């Protein structure tokens, strides 16, 4: 049992951290060129479910 | 295993008919402190868990742990605790056919000594019949010239001051 905490404690912990630097990381990808690249396939699904009517 | 800790014990039955109450009351204590070590006996088994290493080795993500602890678990096993009171339980059952063995050979005695009372008795000739000199024969108490005397030889007529 002691085994079996220790194991779930550090997983837990390594799935925390990697969550959060996840989440910094994410926030530190955004690049203006994806930006342009994203807003413009945003515009092509929004004129698609345009033509879905 | 659970054999002869769960599943025995001794008859008391044939114990209880024997005890003469009071002068045995400690048989009372008998059947009460060996009933603790039969209390006690309804816990304690052989194996009171098995260990799910199935369980283990799902909920671990490296096994090695698991199989590790299966193999000194089944490397390590307890023998049977050592005993040093047999040879005081042997020595005391040996007292014990030695007192027995004297008894029985009193009772034999006093057995002896009962039928040949009885079976004098029986033999003796009838008080309708009995003079009273065969009385005295029978009854050798008798009244003699160096006896506590009295007109009424009784139980209590002299002494008793």
């Amino acid at each position: 049992d002691y085994h079996l905490e220790t194991e779930r404690a550090q997983r837990q912990i390594k799935q925390k951290n990697m969550v959060d630097w996840i989440v910094r990381n994410v926030m530190k990808s955004i690049t203006p060129e994806q930006e342009r690249l994203m807003l413009s396939k945003c515009i092509s699904d929004l004129k698609a479910m345009s033509i879905k009517a | 295993a659970s054999k002869r800790i769960a599943r025995s014990s001794i008859d008391w039955a044939k114990m209880a008919e024997s005890v003469p109450e009071s002068q045995k009351a400690m048989y009372n204590q008998f059947k009460a402190k060996s009933d603790g070590y039969i209390r006690k006996a309804l816990s304690y088994p052989e194996q009171p868990s098995p260990i799910n290493w199935e369980h283990y080795r799902k909920s671990l993500t490296n096994p090695a742990m698991v199989d590790a602890f299966k193999k000194q678990y089944e490397a390590l096993k307890v023998p049977y605790p050592e005993d040093k009171v047999s040879s005081q339980i042997d020595a005391q059952e040996a007292e014990a056919k030695k007192e027995i063995t004297k008894f029985i050979q009193e009772s034999r005695g006093r057995i002896e000594n009962y039928k040949a009372e009885l079976g004098k008795l029986g033999q003796m000739i009838p008080f309708e019949h009995m003079t009273l000199e065969d009385f005295f024969e029978a009854f050798p108490e008798k009244v003699l010239n160096p006896d506590p005397p009295s007109p009424n030889v009784k139980k209590k007529p002299f002494k008793n001051n």
